[PDB]
């Protein structure tokens, strides 16, 4: 109830001080800088391997931040939402997922101008990387929300349970890499962005429903 | 004959005016005697004036990391409570110095490389030092309970300082494997030495100012509940 | 006709069924308490009444209609605090209640905190409360909420007797007006027996 | 008594590479003043921070 | 009370903790598969970027595997070793971190031959693979132990750990990737091997004492 | 005489002063219990006795030596069971306690646990055992340890009186030979009142 005050709540719980907001920024920066230490300093090498670097960093951030989205609540705050808030469970879980993005995607997007200069990306490359990144990163919380809830709240879970979390994100990253490679080659990519645009408008509609049902089943 | 009581708050109060005004005077004399009263090199042209503004930041980054090392070393083995507090006082000052050195080095290198980013030993090392800083700040801000952030922070500082020369010599050796050497030798020239040293001292003394203010703030934040703070 | 009604509830854990075929209807103005003990059915009996879990065989109808069918007119009249109060430990006591309250006008939030024994603990983070005041924050809602239903587990698990006493006398108060009180207490209640209707897991 | 510039901002503020040097000056002055004002203001807030605690 | 006793019992409880130890392994597999799939059919660049991608994979897998090192000890059994076992605490930490390597580092070692087939390395390539991984992963665990020892009290498993120890691992990464690059050129790598061994020996002594002090602080 | 003794011990947590300048002799042949309220730092006190926590000021001496100096031989004579049991949950009972056996294991384990009341549960992992029985496995170390110091932190949380009396006898049959049982409890001990030397957080 009052979607935005929930939003303010999970804004407050995750962050404690004005100094510690940029923690995901520092994670992104160290993950990116790990590669030129190992791959090499040559720009052309680092130029062409940009998509893997950037979306691997995004994948790491998403996986690290999804565990905290649900596992901690099991001990203390998993309920009081399935049990209160007469508003539909899809609404509150959508709030959780979108704030999960806005504490991870927003730092990554706002950091994109810097990282593109580290890897030698050009303005067109930065533009396509930013527009795809803002178009695909929110989805990472969408499909990951049902998977993480089961793996952190279902006991006697086998190895096959994690297959609904990590490998389901492969299509997103492969389309992202292919699209921004095509853009890096200086080609129009609008059709690829439409595919990303199509999946974002579609997954956002069905993700909260399945996630709410998954939490309902998992708490029992 | 150390006392180290909360009376050190008064000790900090007894230094801020004098040392701060001395710092501002030396900085302004360095930056007017530099940045407009000294010539430049033949090759880089007038852009060489970044030295007065770029080198001291880098030098004092390492200097106050050594200060971190000595303060935490005192605070751990002797169990000095305030000595562990010095880490948080100098942490964001270090972060700012190293960030400034990074941005200047990147900005100074634009005319000679043509690009805003060059993965050289000097810049890359500064990135790792900044990372050690921001790790220290993050660790200290992670603890809700004080009196712990400063002991764990001290251990982190010790781990950093032990590994720091190894990392720096590795990245220096890493650069040799790919490119081979630096651009050109180091020539300060007598006509361009005194202003640089005076700027070094000015950054020293402004760092001292900021460390003292942060010590005073941390003293208040820690001993916030004792009736000593009734004022 | 009337609010939540049990309808041959059946549930089971491991090899021992906690109960069998509960069907009891409750109307307005009842203070009631579950007897027996709390081994497994502690949360089980209450969660099924709230619709949090689905029954192995049975159902409960709120106001004559299924709980999951509406899911709206039932949640609006309900409060619950149990083994885990469901309030986040990060926030302070004052702000944590503000979201829970329907608007958080702040003109009465501290009043609830004051009447809950949490005088002056408004701006302190709730994690800094020593051992029991955290439940007091959850119990502070009951001064402000307009809901007519209360499902509560271990409401006096670590509450002091004076804190317990204030909680008890408020429960009988609204039951006189329109309310209902169900409690699962190991500590005996210091109230007249006629004001409590007792039932166990059978 | 010996300036290194023949004249003022007609000659000064344009060293041929003025764009690089001046952005460096600003981007260095900002962090120092930000730290100073942050420390002083946060100390001042602590000083008020006692006040509402005394109530 | 003896090194071997704590070693074997930590190993045993590691065997009982299946299905999350594979998560570093599954992550390693997926990350080493993205980049060859990210770049189309051109092997020369793949040979050039193979050491960097696989070693960053090794770092990330080490962090994910090390995240559990002290997680399930503070709530139950971080003590009983500071408090009991008159054997000095640094020895206990040493035994437990060797067990952690044995249950985590060794699976990486046995996973190399499949990786080499995928990445098209040669027999000398797999030899140096094993040599650097066998001398790199113990250093990873030894250097990562202080970070988890410090952050165990927080019980915030995620971004914070990944920035406290990962910057410490830079020289290991540089020397490992440089050795593996030089190996593909068929130059002798004995000196590089000696450098890696010296780094492991150096971190073999400081890390136990550092983690002992860190744990003693974190318990308080 | 005087193997356990603290010097002007005091600790400060936040605004509240738990205690100031604690100092008291603790020699062999005593049976010691700690009294206090649920907000008092009794748990903080006990953990401080075992050297896990560095005191805010003051110190404790083992036999007259600072604990960190004699940390090696100190762990020879001490047994500690806190609020957290300290036992591996996914590891079975018989082999969990097997760690704490210097010798005579795999056969002497059974006798002690059966007295605690875990006969027939030797080869079951902890996570399929009840919490009350779960505590007993940790307490089973009492019958087998040769340590002179038994430090129990609320060892009667959910333990049956038949177990409690059996446990109480165990620490009643240990101190007279020279043993020491530093205890904290909320149940009124059902033993001779002169056997308890009470200390409060003064
Ligand atoms: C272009 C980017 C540059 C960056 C990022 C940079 C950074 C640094 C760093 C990290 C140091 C510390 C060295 C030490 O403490 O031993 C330093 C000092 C110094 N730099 Fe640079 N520098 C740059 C350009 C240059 C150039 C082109 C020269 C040419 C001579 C130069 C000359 C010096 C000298 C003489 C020192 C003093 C060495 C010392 O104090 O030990 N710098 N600078
Ligand atoms: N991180 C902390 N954890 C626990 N107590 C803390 C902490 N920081 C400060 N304190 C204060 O120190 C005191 C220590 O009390 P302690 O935790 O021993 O209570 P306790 O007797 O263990 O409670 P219980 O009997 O319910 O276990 C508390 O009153 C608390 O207010
Ligand atoms: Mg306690």
């Amino acid at each position: 109830m009052m979607f935005w005050r929930i939003f303010r709540l999970e804004l407050r719980v995750a962050f404690r001080h004005s100094a510690e907001i940029a923690n995901p920024l520092w994670f992104f920066l160290i993950v990116i800088t790990l590669f030129p230490l190992s791959i090499g300093p040559e720009p052309q090498l680092l130029a062409r391997i940009a998509p893997g670097i950037i979306w691997v960093a995004a994948l790491l951030s998403s996986l690290l931040a999804l565990e905290r989205l649900f596992r901690d609540d099991l001990q203390d705050g998993s309920l009081e939402q399935l049990m209160l808030l007469p508003l539909p469970l899809p609404a509150v879980v959508l709030a959780k997922v979108m704030a999960h993005w806005m504490v991870t995607g927003l730092p990554l997007l706002i950091l994109s101008p810097l990282v593109a200069m580290l890897l030698g990306m050009d303005v067109y490359g930065w533009q396509v990387m930013a527009l795809t990144l803002l178009l695909g990163t929110p989805t990472l919380g969408f499909l990951g929300a049902p998977g993480v809830a089961l793996t952190v709240g279902l006991k006697r879970g086998g190895v096959l349970l994690s297959i609904l979390v990590l490998p389901l994100t492969i299509p997103l990253l492969i389309f992202a890499t292919a699209a921004m490679d095509a853009a890096s080659m200086h080609l129009p990519v609008d059709g690829y962005l439409a595919i990303l645009g199509a999946l974002l408008a579609g997954t956002a509609t069905l993700s909260p429903f399945a996630t709410a049902a998954a939490l309902r089943i998992s708490i029992q | 004959q150390l006392a180290i009581p909360p009376r050190l708050y008064q000790i900090c109060g007894w230094f801020i005016p004098w040392l701060a005004i001395a710092s501002v005077v030396v900085l302004t004399v360095g930056w007017i005697w530099g940045f407009g009263f000294a010539p430049a090199d033949y090759q880089q042209g007038n852009s060489y004036r970044i030295i007065y503004l770029h080198v001291p930041a880098a030098i004092w980054s390492m200097g106050i990391y050594a200060s971190m090392a000595v303060a935490a070393f005192i605070g751990l083995v002797w169990q000095m409570k305030m000595a562990n507090l010095a880490v948080a006082a100098m942490a964001p000052i270090g972060a700012v110095f190293t960030f400034i050195a990074l941005v200047t080095g990147s900005a100074w290198g634009k005319p000679m490389w043509g690009t805003w980013w060059v993965w050289d030993a000097r810049l890359t090392s500064e990135l790792v030092l900044l990372f050690l800083y921001v790790g220290v700040i993050a660790l200290w801000h992670a603890f809700d309970d004080r009196r712990l952030a400063g002991r764990a922070a001290g251990i982190l500082v010790l781990i950093g300082v032990v590994n720091l020369p190894i990392i720096h010599y590795s990245v220096e050796w890493w650069n040799t494997l790919h490119q081979g050497s630096t651009r050109m030798q180091q020539s300060i020239d007598p006509a361009m030495r005194s202003p640089l040293r005076w700027s070094i001292f000015g950054f020293l003394l402004l760092s001292a100012t900021l460390t003292l203010m942060r010590m005073r703030n941390l003293i208040l934040l820690m001993e916030k509940r004792r009736p000593w703070v009734s004022e | 006709m009337g609010m939540l009604e049990a309808r041959e509830l059946l549930c089971e854990r491991d090899e021992r069924t906690l109960f069998s075929g509960l069907s009891f209807t409750l109307n307005a103005g009842e203070w009631v308490q579950i007897t027996g003990s709390n081994g497994a059915g502690k949360t089980t009996l209450l969660r099924l009444l709230t619709g949090l879990s689905r029954p192995d065989a049975g159902e409960v109808l709120w106001q004559g209609q299924p709980l999951h069918q509406v899911r709206d007119s039932y949640h609006q009249n309900l409060l619950w605090i149990g083994h885990q109060p469901g309030i986040k430990t990060r926030l302070t006591a004052l702000e944590n209640l503000h979201f829970y309250h329907r608007d958080g006008d702040t003109a009465q939030c501290l009043e609830a905190l004051a009447q809950a024994g949490l005088a002056g603990f408004e701006d302190i983070p709730v994690n800094q409360l020593s051992a029991g005041q955290q439940r007091r924050v959850a119990l502070a809602r009951l001064w402000l909420t307009r809901a007519t239903l209360w499902i509560l587990d271990e409401p006096f698990t670590a509450i002091d007797v004076n804190g317990v006493d204030r909680l008890t006398q408020r429960m009988a108060q609204h039951t006189e007006q329109g309310g209902i009180v169900i409690l699962t207490t190991h500590q005996p209640l210091n109230v007249a027996e006629s004001k409590i209707r007792r039932i166990s897991l059978t | 008594m010996t300036p290194a510039f023949a004249s003022w901002n007609e000659f000064f503020a344009m060293g041929g590479y003025a764009f690089f040097v001046w952005l460096a000056v600003v981007m260095t002055v900002i962090p120092l003043v930000v730290l100073v004002v942050h420390s002083v203001m946060q100390h001042r807030a602590i000083l008020r921070g006692v006040a509402q605690q005394r109530a």
